[PDB]
């Protein structure tokens, strides 16, 4: 039931105990050892040095990418016995449970960056199976920037801050990044996915997940199928708006990681369904692209998803550093029944992830760390190493040997349930430092993605590109982008060039098309549940407003929502102050009755909060597409900013009327009528 | 043109007009991996690939344990006089004497990616590259500290930094752990107020004063000493933001202070500071109602006025 | 009781198991993954890289000093309740048992150097007490080279190899070392101890041990006495001769570490008695020297040793690296009932040992290593760090807090059985970078040491100095050595100067004296037991010698001895070959009956061993002072080299007569009549 059961034996309780040195013995560590009253500190104060040394060495290197992230423990349950497609143990029986850990991230920011910056997001899952750890390391976007791993430094170097000043942090809005995008047209597909809602999710729990690469599933007989891994969220896909995200980056940098924490802590564990696409080996190049191209995805019209199981994250870490920070994912963490493919991007990753651990952990023994340990057991001839935690009984640490009697033994396909490469795999041709010509279509699929988005979502992507490319100080790079944008869509190149103040190139029908596919959109569908979503109830300490607000809260919470009651100060029912409140922290805003007092007159000007604060929360919340509401007499607040209850997403009237309306609106989540589209 | 980075010229590498190379020399192309066949697997004998990625994988070093978020610039320090009457230091030993410096401004509780405009104490660390060795004044923009003993530094910093369970919140003192410490260790109350003043949210690095905070000693060749406090007074003036402004700024531009320092210098408007001191006779250490070895206290200028030694 | 009981939890058994990766899953690791049969190895072979990576990173830095060493687990038993002198838990009750680990070492050689090199030896003990780990880190010599720790690099740099060529290894016989000894006259005392038998012990089990520094013992009331730590060997003090040690360094570099291993493995666990000298705090400068001077020792006539207990090493390590290599001793590993003194050498050590662990272990969490872990438990606010093995339940990792409710709590003298500095201690005077004038007598005590040695032992010290100072290529340095030697004794200066081809300086009687002290001599006493000692019985496969030799062995073994039967080849009773045999491996040599055939004629020239091999073993063994023997007709062997049975230490005759003779000779161990003394 508890995913962290293996981790119990290494948990330390300092409760009810006396202070100790790291080598034992009881101490006091609040005063240094001095020679005389106002004397100097002595070199023989071992207690000081032992205490400070550990503090001075607290820091380990941050991840080279995906530095900013958060994670939780969970359980994965299989829906069936999938031996028909894979020999993998964790999918080998129905209702079979495997402990998991998942870490969600952003790719370009450092340890202190905001969760709500526009970036690709990480979605890395570990399965602690009884045949060894198996890791699906993937993003919330099904495609990547590059087709060869050797270009990963080039991609990352450009998007990360400029080496002279380290500006800007966690942003692609600079010349260096957009220089790469234009000069390496392979990046265009993910670039579009980044500018959509995928670049700014509402939460970790509201995004899908992808392995991106094509892998292989192998059966005990050794028959293989091409596979793509999917994670479909049981909470629905949701995204923010860019103007909201920017303000949110300031008011709460920890927005995503806190939301994931609160959800689990409140009994509302998030869940994903594990789905796959199965492709016959002869159809690798069948569907208009090479399936070894990671800048492409396979539409569900060609091959639909089959769900194999569900994973739920029900436990939080006890120490962030020990668990979340120290964890080491690798694509090379693979098990029997799974195998790699000749994806030039994937091939390189296998080297990188293992090698980079030597930097972060300062040693080769990082899989001895509790959160990296498998549940299946480790037996081999590996010895020594920096920080070796084990003592090895076998003094014959070589193979083959007479003296160990053949142990540890060698396992393969036929004996010992050992890992095996797919037997049908082949290598044919010259040794080459080139890429296949099947990889040269960089514009068709970004158009396909754009075509399958709602008109407002299309506006969002364009509005995002207008914002980002506006920050480029080199006019020519912007010229270079428009040409690459043009090859995708003349409309987009036209539309973007307006903001940049440049001229749209003449149309190119070479890659243009009007094809459409499903599942790539966020806003066009409604959320399965409104549970955990947050409503901010603006109220006041004056009159009977609070009690009226309190009754609103209890009703709303029953439906699964989390309600925060905001007022001038922390009275009996008050969750938050107006000074400490902001629209970004709430999915919906509803003004309680009698709260009209703070939208005008002296009420809007108190020493207890910045002027215009309640008016701003309503203004921001409305202008950002959220459901807005007023209860009874509260309608004046809505017309204080010019919002009529007749509008969409706006509800005014009695409490029961407001509750039903708001809960309905949250299923819509975001109201796209409040955003201007080009040509209107 | 004195060019403080003149010594740094010897280690500058210009890659303009050159071909790609390995880190051990030899000309290469590093845009394609080595594969076995048209659509084959990557080869372990691709030395070019591994040498390139290994450096990328090991690009990261640990961030500073405190003051992780910061930025810096080179400069020159010019002395206003010959101060051998108070100190034998070479860099203050002659009038119009120039010493190369480097200064790094910071915030105490945030990590490498945090916002410049978060409420925190700020760092003001100066190095003097003198001809008698490096001399560093490592100080803040606030003249007082939270604690009176260094052995309590782990306790103070742990509290203000995020909670160990969820690592929330980033670069903020607005949580139970920090204010538990402030209430339980009343020594922190003084600096806490300085943090809640304008000092906690400066407009720029160029708009804050600087302090050595500690009392030190200046010694002459004969060995006579005076108690000293280091000050940096800004020639651009002291300016601060408002909290509601800073929060919004933390999102729209995290690099606000570091960009501002970059732009000013780049635009010919180099910022400047004056170095001032307070001199106290050794018998007057406990004169002013407190111990001068207490870093939770500062010495008012009505008790001891500032004397500038340079800029 | 098996001191490694705590270490059981981290023992790994790979018996009966299949090969695994470090992250789990069954594998075969004997073939690489190739592209096309005789193809290139693939980067996607995760099995290869994971295996090799651990191999490539197996190395950790060797210790900066005392790099070459060996160790064992044991138990320390207290003889009483010593609360009258100390508050230490491990000395707090009669018959009380504490687990220990001890590591013996040499100071100047690296990890691969010879055990039988002339050097000071280390004798470092850890006490795994229930009030935290306590370490007595000491040598086999009661005095040190320097009086200030800040001079430690200068000493070590000089004795270790030259920075230009890294020559010579593990030797003080070069110009730089003797340059230091002469230029820093403080080093002279330990220099004499090094040139005595202490520089070349027979075994780890045959040397005494010293804390060298004066410490303090404190009682619960806070009353203190100055203390010196002693370990007196229950196996007796024994040493080799230099000409023996040199040959031994080649034939067996592992002589000491193997001997300790074999003894414990054969049920003959070595044991030491822990003894102390108690000096009143007011008597610090009483005995002709400062007791904060580590270049001085306190004669047992001024303060005799009082034994507090006995420690026995009865367990061997399971993995050398995990246990012996990774263990980290510090003098700063101190507990309640012990305290430091203002010894300038000791003060610096406290910084050094803690700091240097950051280098060897690459992290601040090295006391989380199983062999460094205490048995008492660790509770504090130390968090994070590289390779953090624990998960901490307390999320309030600061000490002045309301939320943890005061835990972990602060302990002191009165509460929590906490550590406390001695309350009577004070600081008085100016802050100074100088040393006390009580430290300025560098010549009196080496004279005292020399005077207290048997005439042959005195010759050995001189013979060592003649050999060592002969290797100095700078004539002036040798002149400088004679000047310093002269200040100690004119006779020593005279005797040494002959070998150097120099002239003896004129006498300086300033520090000359004829005083004498006990316990500093090695040879003048006989061994308490001959158990574990090794006899090599030279025999042959021809005739009835072997059966005759076999019968001799069975007789010897009951007395505790270890017997090796040597012959031309590995016959029925043959333990070792002549090719594999040498005199250095044996405490006594005895020729079996009929073995005379190989000492002369065709027998001495066989392809099965180097020519003259049996004759050399007898020649070497006799010339090195060892008991030599022949049985019956075997007398032919002894007169081949000019040794009459009439001599002392030589026994010839019947087997029963020979056995009794050898066993008698082994108690004497070394026969000093066979070495020439100056003047004669
Ligand atoms: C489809 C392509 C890729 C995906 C889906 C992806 C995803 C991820 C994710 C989710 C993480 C987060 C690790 C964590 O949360 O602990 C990560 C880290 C990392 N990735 Fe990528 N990435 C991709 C491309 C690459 C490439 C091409 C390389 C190298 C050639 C690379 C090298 C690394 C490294 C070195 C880390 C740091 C992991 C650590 O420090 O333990 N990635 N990646
Ligand atoms: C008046 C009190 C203090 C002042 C003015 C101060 C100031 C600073 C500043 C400005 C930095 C940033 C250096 C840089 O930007 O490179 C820094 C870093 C640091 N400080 Fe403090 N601090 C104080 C208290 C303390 C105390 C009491 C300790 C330890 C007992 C401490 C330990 C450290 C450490 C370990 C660093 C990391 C430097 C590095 O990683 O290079 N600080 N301090
Ligand atoms: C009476 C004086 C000294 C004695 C008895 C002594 C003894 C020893 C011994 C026995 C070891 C071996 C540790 C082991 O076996 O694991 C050792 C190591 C060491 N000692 Fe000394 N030593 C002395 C002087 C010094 C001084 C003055 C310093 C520094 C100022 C020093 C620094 C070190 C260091 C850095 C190590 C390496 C330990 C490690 O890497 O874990 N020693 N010493």
């Amino acid at each position: 039931v508890d995913a962290r059961q293996r981790l119990k034996e290494v948990e330390v309780d300092d409760n009810g105990q006396f202070m100790t040195t790291d080598f034992g013995g009881n101490i006091e560590e609040q005063f240094s050892l001095k020679a005389g009253g106002r004397g100097s500190t002595l070199l023989e104060d071992f207690i000081f040095r032992q205490k400070l040394q550990h503090f001075d060495h607290e820091r380990i290197p941050e991840r080279v990418v995906h530095a900013r992230g958060a994670g939780a423990h969970g359980i994965f349950t299989s829906y069936g016995d999938w031996s028909n497609i894979t020999a993998a143990s964790f999918l080998g029986a129905k209702d079979k449970q495997t402990p998991v850990f998942v870490r969600f991230s952003t790719v370009a920011g450092s340890r202190g960056s905001a969760d709500t910056a526009r970036d690709v997001h990480g979605f890395a899952t570990r399965f602690y199976t009884d045949e060894g750890n198996f890791d699906i390391v993937g993003n919330n976007i099904p495609v990547f920037f590059i087709q060869d791993a050797i270009r990963f430094p080039d991609l990352i170097h450009s998007v990360k801050p400029s080496p002279d000043n380290e500006v800007p942090q966690a942003a692609t809005a600079h010349d260096s990044a957009w220089d790469f995008f234009s000069s390496q047209p392979s990046a265009l597909h993910t670039l579009f996915w980044a500018m959509s809602g995928n670049g700014i999710p509402r939460s970790y729990r509201h995004m899908d997940g992808f392995g991106i690469h094509t892998f292989r599933l192998v059966t005990e007989d050794g028959k293989s199928k091409l596979v793509k891994w999917h994670w479909k969220t049981k909470q629905g896909k949701a995204a923010l708006v860019w103007e909201e995200a920017q303000v949110l980056a300031g008011k709460n940098a920890d927005f995503h990681r806190q939301d994931l924490w609160d959800a689990i802590e409140s009994g509302n564990a998030p869940s994903w369904e594990l789905a796959v696409q199965l492709i016959d080996e002869d159809k690798a190049q069948a569907y208009g692209f090479d399936l070894l191209d990671p800048t492409k995805f396979l539409p569900e019209e060609f091959a639909p998803l089959q769900v194999l199981g569900e994973m739920t994250l029900n436990r939080n870490p006890m120490n962030y550093f020990a668990e979340t920070e120290q964890i080491s994912f690798q694509p090379g963490h693979i098990v029997r029944g799974v195998d790699f493919t000749e994806d030039p991007l994937l091939q390189g990753r296998l080297y990188s992830y293992l090698d980079t651990q030597l930097n972060r952990h300062r040693g080769p023994n990082f899989e001895q760390l509790p959160i990296n340990r498998p549940v299946s057991g480790v037996h081999n001839n590996h010895r020594d190493g920096q920080g070796q935690a084990w003592i090895h009984k076998n003094i014959h640490h070589y193979s083959p040997s007479y003296l160990n009697k053949g142990y540890p033994a060698q396992a393969n396909q036929t004996v010992g349930r050992g890992f095996f490469t797919t037997p049908g795999r082949t290598a044919s041709g010259v040794l080459n430092r080139e890429l296949s010509a099947t990889f040269d279509d960089h514009y068709t699929q970004p158009r396909l993605f754009f075509n399958s988005l709602t008109p407002v979502e299309q506006q969002f992507v364009i509005n995002a590109i207008r914002f980002e490319a506006s920050h480029v100080t080199n006019e020519q790079v912007k010229k270079n982008v428009l040409e690459q944008l043009n090859k995708i869509s003349n409309d987009v190149a036209k539309r973007v060039a307006v903001a940049l103040g440049l001229e749209a190139p003449q149309p190119d029908p070479t890659y243009y098309h009007n094809n459409v596919t499903r599942g790539v959109s966020i806003f066009n569908e409604s959320l399965p549940t409104i549970a955990t979503l947050r409503v901010g109830v603006l109220s006041t300490t004056k009159g009977g407003s609070l009690d009226k607000a309190k009754a609103l809260k209890e009703q709303l919470e029953k439906d699964g929502l989390k309600v925060t009651v905001i007022a001038e100060y922390l009275a009996s029912g008050v969750d938050q102050t107006y000074s400490a409140a902001d629209a970004t922290a709430f999915d919906a805003v509803v003004v309680a009755e009698g709260a009209e007092r703070v939208f005008s007159g002296k009420g809007a000007m108190s020493p207890l909060f910045p002027a215009g604060r309640p008016s701003q929360i309503l203004t921001d919340g409305y202008r950002w597409g959220k459901p807005v509401a007023a209860v009874g007499s509260a309608k004046k607040a809505l017309q204080s900013i010019g919002v009529e209850e007749k509008e969409a997403g706006v509800y005014a009237g009695a409490q029961d009327e407001v509750i039903k309306g708001v809960e309905e609106g949250l299923k819509v989540f975001k109201f796209l009528e409040r955003f201007a589209v080009d040509g209107d | 043109e004195v060019d403080a980075r003149q010594r740094l010229k010897e280690v500058e590498v210009d890659d303009n007009g050159q071909f790609m190379t390995t880190d051990f020399g030899g000309n290469i192309e590093e845009q394609f991996s080595l594969k076995a066949g048209g659509r084959g697997s990557t080869l372990l004998e691709d030395f070019i690939f591994r040498q390139k990625l290994q450096h990328f994988d090991h690009e990261r070093i640990p961030e500073r344990v405190v003051h992780a978020r910061g930025a810096g610039a080179h400069g020159i320090f010019t002395s206003y006089g010959d101060w051998s009457n108070i100190t034998a230091a070479s860099f203050l030993g002659a009038k119009d004497k120039q010493t190369p410096v480097f200064v790094r401004f910071s915030t105490v509780a945030g990590s490498r990616g945090s916002a410049d405009t978060a409420r925190d104490v700020h760092g003001f660390a100066t190095r003097f590259y003198t001809d008698e060795g490096n001399f560093d004044i490592v100080g803040n923009n606030i003249p007082v500290f939270f604690i009176q003993d260094a052995i309590r530094f782990p306790d103070l910093i742990h509290s203000v930094k995020p909670s160990p369970d969820n690592e929330v919140p980033q670069a903020a003192t607005a949580h139970d752990s920090a204010w538990d410490f402030f209430s339980s260790q009343p020594s922190a109350l003084h600096t806490l107020f300085w943090a809640m003043s304008g000092n906690g949210i400066p407009r720029s690095y160029r708009h804050m004063d600087g302090f050595g905070i500690h009392t030190f000693r200046l010694v002459t060749e004969d060995g006579k000493s005076k108690l000293v406090k280091w000050h940096w007074k800004t020639k651009q003036g002291k300016a601060a933001l408002v909290w509601e402004e800073a929060q919004v700024l933390a999102g729209k531009n995290a690099d606000f202070h570091r960009q501002d320092l970059w732009d000013a210098i780049e635009s010919g408007n180099a910022p400047s500071w004056e170095l001032a001191v307070q001199l106290i006779d050794e018998d007057k250490a406990q004169a002013y109602g407190f111990d001068l070895l207490d870093p939770t206290k500062f010495l008012p200028e009505e008790f001891a006025p500032l004397q500038v030694l340079g800029e």
